[PDB]
DNA sequence: TAACAGCTCTAACAGGAATA
RNA sequence: AUUCCUGUUAGAGCUGUUAAC
């Protein structure tokens, strides 16, 4: 009775880059191979421009600087590489801003910084930044500098300062690298450059990897929901985001709102069915037309029986749909014996019962480890002891563990604001979790889609 | 027998010449008689929709079935045709069609003589079902005992008539058209394989670096446990309050249900709101706390009250979450030396009780947190080792000694954390392990449940 | 889904390579694939080889 | 878009690979909203005939 | 609609850095 | 907010079972 059904340990997935040279672990094949969008060349040089209190602009030029010179890890040294700089490791020279593209916070912002009103020290910032509007095609990514006096409208009930400056940014089309005390305070160089390094490629509009051998035909979506608490009740806010893979070599990560008012976060028949016929309009843009012949929906929470309809009627039956419900919190937890001195292996799934699995999303990763070569590597070792499985739960999917395991698996891959090695949830999740975050703090945005590169 | 994963792998294989003896499953097999393939079916009942659902497909009439008229068409090989029993004009059809190709019967159980002599007489000949004959029924174990008998029959005669066990008809339908190639797209738009609402895809082989879950199996299918009458009307909150504020000797909850003494029951309760006492059998544990989460809470305080009735560590509770916390005064037992091994660093001793380093009052102890988990139609016991502090409301100002102590409990010292309070708990290694435990022996309405003691665990499938 | 695709190929064998089987274009894998499909079945694993090889697609 | 000033340095020195690169490289603004458009209407002055 | 049970998740803080 | 998600403190939403209105 103490028999359980045979686990499978998925595969470590692979990643490409540049010249489609594979690789497990992202930044050693970066190193190695270099970003993958190298070979088209698509962001060439990358020109970045400031937007800082001048009391700490010197900061700034110290980190860019900084990032054009080696850096060599002394945390988590069993895992990161030694860093190469911008120039070496992108093939991609960094530009130094010139005076006209450099500005300066505006002073008022300081004195809001006393008030405590954090909607008028975004709006002051977006202001101040307001002189980088007209010259747009000189630079491609602002680095906004948040000093630890502005703490105090840093984070506080109903208001987040990072996520009112990018919704507010976003519809202008502009990416920023917000960069708070925290990145310069870090201790180990070499994470903080592997971080800003990848986020600055990644939103000039280069592709630092790709899913290897990942199908084109195949979309995976996920829903998430954000709380805001109003003064007489509860507001769900429920954002959607693709991961899908156009016709071109390129790959595509757009996040959009599910709408006028939701006290709970499962979606109707009618919001489910319009946020999913607009997805398939997004996917079919992409793929000159074609429909996807199998589409993955991963949803925080359990999908209702009007929604699981509300799915299906949004396309026809070539399309193949396994939703999908992950599940964080779980009583189960696993520990893996031949006892391994390292944890049990990640990817390695359990069917629970009919429709019920445990996926180790986290755990020990063979090949990937630096020193000490030839062992195992448990990324989260700093926090937990042991990992934790996440649950899947299947309402719709005919058959097989396998696709959506592997499909989950290699999307905890693909998330370039991460510098580690991979998540605990599919891109798909984190970034409509982000995304959520950024509706539910700024209402006007539910019209329009908006990339990845923009929120990351 | 053979599994119905390698039967489907046999009729994929040569699916041309295979017969069909007998809604999605319906349709699809309009489709595949459409495809060409299974060119013969034979059937029983009426069931007028498989012509009809042959016409949506194709656009074209059925041929069903005159003197000879089945033999006329299987003798000019002008197939497809669909022949109804009706149960010796289809005798000399059924002889001939079994000297052809092979036979696979779904939804008959037999039963009937006259269809079980006309197989038995197909059987006998040089080469009768030369592909092969297959029984498919819904379970293996529910079939009559006739079909059981004519495979063994037909087996001893030498041919390779199988018995296989499959879902319902039309699922094995549904799962043989979704590997079946190279079909027009009006078929498949026609059929489509409908939409599957309740999922459940099986649970691959036990199979043979295994891991170790946490789960202890409960194998106690059913207990026994009595229902107080009330003349009066309650509210579960009452209830509560009432236990709160008298705390018997017993395990009460509302559905009104109890475990324990009569006598506690007397206390809780006067005799002008009891109206009589009497006894309820739960036949299935798992659905029921699976259903009722009032039955799951029960369930789990039982298994709980069950689990530590007899032993020196101390009960409590956090977040309506049950936890095996160490007492200090016996902290000093033998029984924890194990564990005194476990906790100990570089293989030394390890203290499991003590007071925190950097804090005034706050004392701790190593504890584990029991729950219930239903899972499918079992339950589960599930240990979490935890670092329990002795003031519930103060836990967080250990925060940093919690994070401390833990930092290096990796997967060889969680793990001889594990067994080393499995053997706490339970005094036996999982091994042979089937330990039985009772909550309240010395009542009317006692409870005992026996749970595996090694925790559940799989094993890679692999060649 | 096709078999000659790029992505397929790469599902298939990390789904082959999950449970344990032979890792990429090794000795004994094909034999090890004959006798795992077809459970020692040398009928079946005949019929197969014929339908596969069969003289209807040969030019 | 906004085709970069370097694309007329690059035409004035008569370098075809180049002025092809950093055409491409301008599509950058577009490529972070490549869902948005279908069509993309490339444009080139007289000036770059040298390089045509 | 008002309690009760469980499952599960997010909201706010705090917080150290990957076998010692 | 380069990042990771481990804890703590709470609340909500889903289901249920009762009491009704
Ligand atoms: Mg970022």
């Amino acid at each position: 009775l103490s028999q359980l059904a045979a686990h499978s340990t998925i595969p470590e997935p692979l990643l490409l880059f540049k010249d489609n040279r594979t690789d497990t672990h992202p930044l050693r094949g970066l190193s190695q191979y270099g970003p993958y969008s190298a070979c088209f060349n698509l962001p060439g040089q990358v020109r970045l421009a400031y937007l800082a209190p001048t009391e700490h602009m010197r900061k700034l030029d110290a980190i860019v600087r900084e990032l054009q010179n080696p850096a060599t890890p002394k945390e988590a040294t069993n895992y990161y590489v030694e860093y190469g700089g911008f120039e070496k490791v992108f093939k991609v020279p960094l530009v130094m801003p010139q005076e006209h593209l450099r500005c300066l916070a505006l002073d008022e912002c300081h004195g809001v910084a006393a008030n405590g009103n954090g909607l008028a020290l975004a709006d002051k910032i977006v202001q101040s930044m307001s002189g980088l509007f007209r010259q747009k095609h000189a630079f491609d990514v602002l680095l906004v500098y948040l000093p630890a006096s502005w703490k105090k409208c840093f984070e506080y009930d109903g208001f987040d300062l990072h996520d009112r400056i990018k919704a507010k940014v976003a519809p202008l089309n502009l990416p920023i690298q917000i960069i708070n005390d925290t990145a310069l305070t870090r201790q180990c160089r070499a994470n903080v450059m592997w971080g800003v390094s990848v986020a600055l490629y990644a939103k000039a509009g280069g592709i630092p990897w790709k899913l290897a051998d990942w199908d084109k035909d195949e979309a995976y979506i996920g829903l998430s929901y954000a709380i805001k608490k109003n003064a007489e009740g509860q507001e769900y806010t429920t954002c959607c985001s693709q991961v899908f893979d156009p016709d071109g070599t390129g790959f595509e990560f757009v996040a959009y709102d599910t709408r006028d008012r939701k006290g709970n976060p499962y979606l109707s028949y009618q919001e489910m069915q319009s946020v999913l016929s607009k997805s398939l309009h997004l996917y079919q843009s992409s793929h000159n037309g074609r429909m996807p012949r199998k589409i993955f929906i991963h949803k925080t929470t359990h999908f209702t029986e009007d929604e699981i309809q509300g799915a299906f009627d949004s396309f026809s039956s070539s399309t193949e749909i396994e939703l999908v419900q992950i599940i964080q919190s779980t009583n189960w937890y696993g520990l893996k014996v031949d006892p391994a001195s390292y944890p049990v292996d990640r990817g390695l799934y359990q069917p629970l019962t009919e429709s019920e699995c445990l996926l180790w999303t986290q755990g020990s990763v063979m090949g990937v480890n630096q020193q000490n070569p030839g062992q195992p590597v448990f990324k989260e070792a700093a926090l937990t002891p042991l990992p934790n499985p996440i649950m899947l739960r299947r309402f719709s999917g005919n058959g097989g563990w396998h696709a959506t395991c592997s499909s989950i698996l290699a999307l905890t891959k693909v998330d370039w604001n991460n510098n580690t090695l991979y998540k605990k949830l599919p891109v798909t999740l984190v970034y409509s979790q982000v995304f959520a975050d950024v509706v539910k703090q700024t209402p006007e945005i539910v019209n329009e889609i908006y990339d990845y590169r923009f929120f990351m | 027998v053979l599994t119905d994963n390698e039967f489907y792998q046999h009729y994929l294989q040569n699916s041309q010449h295979m017969m069909w003896f007998l809604n999605i499953g319906h349709r699809v097999l309009a489709a595949l008689l459409e495809m060409n393939q299974t060119k013969v079916v034979f059937t029983t009942n009426f069931d007028d929709v498989i012509e009809t659902a042959f016409s949506d497909i194709s656009g074209k009439h059925l041929s069903v079935y005159g003197s000879y008229a089945a033999l006329s068409a299987l003798n000019t090989e002008a197939f497809p045709i669909y022949a109804k029993i009706h149960g010796r004009e289809i005798h000399k059809c059924f002889l001939a069609a079994a000297i052809r190709f092979g036979l696979v019967v779904s939804g008959y159980s037999g039963r009937d003589e006259n269809v079980m002599t006309m197989l038995r007489a197909a059987i006998d000949q040089n080469n009768a079902f030369p592909h092969g004959l297959y029984w498919t029924v819904p379970s293996i174990s529910k079939s009559e005992p006739a079909v059981q008998d004519l495979i063994t029959y037909a087996q001893g005669k030498g041919v390779r008539a199988y018995l296989v066990e499959t879902g319902t008809f039309d699922e094995m339908l549904s799962k043989i058209w979704r590997q079946v190639k190279d079909k027009p797209a009006a078929i498949d738009a026609k059929v489509r394989t409908a939409r599957v609402c309740p999922v459940s895809i099986p649970l691959p082989g036990p199979g043979k670096p295994a891991l170790r879950t946490n789960a202890l199996p409960v194998v106690t299918q059913s207990i026994r446990c009595g229902v107080v009458t009330l003349a009066s009307p309650i509210t579960f909150s009452e209830l509560k309050e009432r236990i709160s504020q008298k705390s018997p000797k017993a395990l009460l909850t509302y559905t009104v249900l109890f475990l324990g003494g009569e006598p506690e029951i007397r206390k809780i309760f006067s005799n002008d709101e009891i109206n009589s006492i009497g006894q309820y059998y739960i036949d299935e544990i798992a659905q029921s706390v699976a259903a009722s989460t009032f039955l799951k809470s029960f369930v789990e305080e039982a298994i709980l009250t069950a689990l530590l009735r007899e032993k020196p560590i101390l009960h409590r509770v956090r977040h309506r979450t049950h936890y095996a916390v160490i007492p200090n005064a016996s902290a000093k037992d033998d029984r924890f030396l194990d564990l005194r091994k476990a906790v100990g660093f570089k293989g030394d001793l390890g203290y499991i009780t003590g007071n925190v380093t950097n804090a005034k009052e706050l004392s701790w102890a190593e504890a584990v947190s029991i729950r219930l988990e239903e899972r499918g139609g079992k339950l589960w016991i599930m240990l979490k080792p935890e670092i329990w502090i002795k003031p519930l409301d103060r836990r967080e100002e250990a925060t940093d000694f919690i994070r401390s102590r833990r930092r290096y409990r990796f997967n060889q010292c969680s793990y001889q954390i594990l067994d080393a309070w499995i053997k706490i708990l339970f005094g036996s290694i999982g091994g042979g392990g089937t330990v039985n435990i009772s909550c309240f022996p010395d009542a009317e309405f006692k409870a005992e449940f026996e749970i595996g003691t090694r925790t559940a665990f799989s094993l890679g499938v692999g060649y | 889904h096709d078999i000659n695709n790029h992505a397929i190929k790469s599902k298939i064998q990390s789904y082959m390579d999950s449970k344990g089987f032979p890792l990429q274009w090794s000795p004994e894998e094909y034999s090890f694939y004959f006798e795992l499909v077809f459970r020692d079945d040398y009928e079946a694993q005949r019929k197969y080889l014929l339908e596969a090889l069969a003289s209807r697609k040969v030019s």
